[PDB]
């Protein structure tokens, strides 16, 4: 159809979720 | 004796009907123009409702294939120290210059992503572009 | 309003619209049907819509 | 001059004031109409009754509804609606049936120009909710031309007096569909137990179908 | 061969900019009230920046300046609100003047 | 005898043409795009009745579909031009104080009327009391901003409908267009968008008034001879 139309996808600029200072530590 | 029931129909329907009933002796100055060139939607009052349960708005997020290249470029090299000029309709930023070279090399048959990204930076450095990695 | 879906089924006019009047030989009619499955859909509607008309006649 | 005004309710309302104590005012409901589909209603408030009459009737002509009439004598189809707690069920009727409706509905129907209709009011019988519900129901009815245009099919009227003759009452102005309307073997429409109880001869009321003066 | 809206939007600098947070843009002072500078930078809403203490007199109507964008429109939904409250202005930090 | 010919050659002839005033030459999707007309508010401010006119959301910022704006703007300008041709009273209304001065000047220059100030209760629905029994109300109300300064619909939108006055209105993504006769989805905030709208309506109105004089003058010269 048309090449310049928007395409469906997930936010590429989405920032990673923030983590607590103890995330992943026992 | 125009009706003031603005929530019952539209000014056109209320005016047309009262003209038929003989309540309005003369048609208003705008009626003939509306009839010849009506709006796309008839202006009828509607009450806005909040959505509930699983109802969602049909508005989609606007994304482009190059947005993936822009997200990586900003992560690797950050925002360029050059300032955006959003007044110039043909402005090209360092990111856009990177995207255009990245697109050109992809059309040359290269398909790897991590390799297609490193070769693009070298091409710009050869052209004199300043690419200071953030980290 | 009348309770239930398709309240038309609970009217004398609807029940008298059955066209199946069994011969005197017929004494018992058993209906074996399945609650789910696309191939048993007609039998479910038969139980839902027409068994009342058959029994009425 | 073409409009007639009718009173529907005159009420003495009272508010309490600091100095004067129990204060008396008049609340009036009036309906206006020209007998040709244009009709409206308005509330009037004043300390004196004649001032309430003036305010109500003069205001109502600025809030007129247009009501479509089938053959200029009845409604286009049965109307069943609820306005707040007042239920109004109206039935389209043939000529000569007269207005067999709540006395207030009779008054309003004469202002609109409806000659033949049955109506039953159930639930709260409040004059203002009855009047406001009545005008809502009558304003929101689909005409035969609107039905034909919406579905792109002919609207064919069958009369037992005229036998099997098909009478086209409305045809779509735009293109005419070629696909017949689907014939659902059994309609999933909600029925009123009162209508079903009556059609089955089970509704036994000493007050129904009583002889009354021409309305 | 008339350009479509979808094409204009794809190739617009505002679209190509991506997220606005921490993006350097060039603005223009169009209105001044005391020491409050109203600066347009190509977006829907202007930003309001206080006159810098150093070289304050250099900032005049028409002066082009460098900004670091934070938000194109300041909006937030507060307790009990059905829609977001908007102040109808962008959030940006005035860095200095742009010179050639 | 002569009136039927007058109304037929002057009042009914323009109504037989799709664009009698050639208002499509006044704007283009590119001209609207350069004026930032496509820029809407953030998604959190979106009004439900504006979803049909929204192209999408670009990073939580709604984009107005200029393909629709172009068609809606064509109708609004065409209607506005025809009402000016018929010598209708056109009233511009907006509470956006950034553009009050601009809008008041645009009205005076085109020979029309502007109301950009606080709107007092009953200017339209109680005009005879406020102005006099013979006061003539506007035949067309053009809203360059449909919201008041507390982000609610301007009271004149409802009151214009009550008085059966057609309304042209720029409707942003946070506006309610249900009662606006000829709504035009477009950015109402950016000075470039607002200035464009004023140029377009000013030009449409000025052209239509000049056309009315041309047609009348020709109709008279031919009448004598
Ligand atoms: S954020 Fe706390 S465990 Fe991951
Ligand atoms: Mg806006």
């Amino acid at each position: 159809s048309n090449e310049d139309l928007p395409i469906s996808m997930e936010n590429p600029y989405k920032e990673p979720l923030k983590k607590c200072i103890l995330c992943g530590k026992h | 004796a125009g009706s003031r029931l603005e929530t019952v129909g539209s000014i056109f329907s209320r005016t047309r009907d009262l003209v038929r009933a003989g309540v309005l002796k003369e048609k208003p100055l705008w009626f003939d123009v509306y009839d010849a060139f009506p709006p796309l939607r008839e202006p009828v009052f509607q009450r806005p409702r909040v959505r509930y349960g699983k109802a969602k708005a049909p508005i989609q997020d606007i994304w482009y294939h190059e947005d993936r290249i822009r997200a990586k470029f900003y992560s690797v090299y950050g925002s360029g120290q050059r300032a955006f000029d959003l007044f110039n309709p043909n402005f090209k930023s360092t990111c856009q210059r990177f995207v255009e070279k990245y697109t050109e090399l992809q059309k040359l048959g290269e398909t790897d992503e991590e390799k297609l990204f490193v070769e693009t930076g070298k091409a710009l450095l050869a052209e004199g572009v300043i690419l200071r990695r953030v980290g | 309003p009348m309770k239930g879906r398709f309240p038309i089924r609970r009217t004398l006019q609807y029940l008298s619209q059955g066209n199946v009047v069994f011969k005197d030989s017929v004494k018992v009619m058993t209906v074996n049907y399945n609650t789910h499955g696309e191939l048993g859909e007609g039998a479910r509607k038969f139980v839902f819509f027409n068994i009342p008309q058959i029994q009425y006649k | 001059e073409d409009f007639d005004t009718r009173i529907l309710e005159v009420r003495n309302v009272f508010t309490m004031t600091a100095k004067e104590g129990r204060k008396k005012s008049i609340r009036v409901l009036v309906a206006v109409g020209n007998g040709k589909g244009a009709a409206g209603f308005s509330i009037g408030k004043a300390t004196d009754r004649m001032d309430a009459f003036r305010k109500a009737k003069n205001r109502a002509v600025h809030h007129l509804h247009y009501i479509e009439r089938y053959e200029d004598h009845t409604i286009f189809h049965d109307i069943s609606l609820r306005f707040k707690r007042t239920h109004i069920k109206m039935k389209k009727q043939p000529k000569g049936y007269g207005l067999r409706c709540h006395r207030a509905i009779i008054t309003i129907c004469r202002l609109i120009g409806i000659k033949d209709m049955y109506a039953k009011v159930s639930g709260s019988i409040n004059m203002l909710s009855l009047t406001q519900g009545l005008f809502r129901g009558l304003s929101r009815q689909e005409t035969h031309q609107q039905l034909a245009d919406k579905k792109g099919l002919h609207v064919v009227e069958i009369r037992e007096e005229c036998g099997p003759l098909p009478i086209v009452v409305a045809s779509p102005r735009g293109p005419l569909r070629k696909d017949p309307e689907p014939e659902d073997e059994v309609p999933d429409v909600k029925l009123d137990w009162e209508d079903v109880k009556t059609a089955q001869g089970m509704k036994r009321s000493v007050w129904s179908n009583l002889k009354r003066a021409a309305t | 061969n008339v350009e479509s809206f979808a094409s204009m939007l794809r190739h617009s600098p505002l679209t190509q900019m991506g997220p606005a947070k921490d993006k350097l843009v060039i603005g223009r002072i169009f209105h001044i009230v005391e020491n409050d500078l109203y600066i347009d930078f190509g977006g829907k809403f202007h930003c309001v920046c206080r006159r810098p203490e150093v070289d304050g007199e250099k900032y005049q109507k028409g002066t082009r300046v460098r900004l670091r964008l934070l938000d194109l429109e300041l909006t937030s939904r507060f307790l009990g609100a059905t829609t977001d409250t908007t102040v109808l202005e962008a959030n940006a930090v005035l860095l200095g003047i742009q010179e050639s | 005898e002569d009136s039927t010919d007058f109304n037929d050659k002057i009042l009914n002839e323009p109504l037989k043409h799709s664009d009698f005033f050639n208002v499509k030459e006044l704007f283009s999707v590119r001209s609207l795009f350069d004026a930032r007309v496509h820029l809407g508010h953030k998604a959190g401010c979106r009004h439900r009745f504006m979803e049909p006119y929204i192209f999408g959301s670009r990073l939580d910022h709604d984009i107005i579909d200029l393909e629709q704006t172009a068609t809606h703007l064509q109708l609004a300008l065409n209607f506005t031009a025809h009402m000016a041709y018929r010598k209708g009273i056109i009233l511009f209304i907006s509470r956006n104080r950034q553009f009050s001065y601009l809008i008041e000047n645009m009205a005076r220059d085109c020979g029309e009327y502007a109301h950009t100030r606080y709107f007092r209760g009953g200017m339209l629905t109680n005009a005879r009391l406020l102005f006099g029994p013979t006061v003539r109300l506007p035949d067309l109300i053009i809203f360059l901003h449909t919201l008041n300064n507390i982000f609610e619909p301007h009271v004149a939108v409802r009151d214009a409908a009550k008085m059966n006055i057609p309304t042209v209105g720029i409707v942003d993504t946070n506006c309610n267009p249900c009662l606006i006769t000829y709504p035009v989805p477009g950015n109402d905030d950016s000075p470039l968008a607002v200035h464009l709208y004023c140029r377009l309506f000013q030009t449409a109105i000025t052209r239509a008034k000049e056309k009315r004089q041309q047609v009348e003058a020709l109709y008279r010269l031919q009448g004598q001879k």
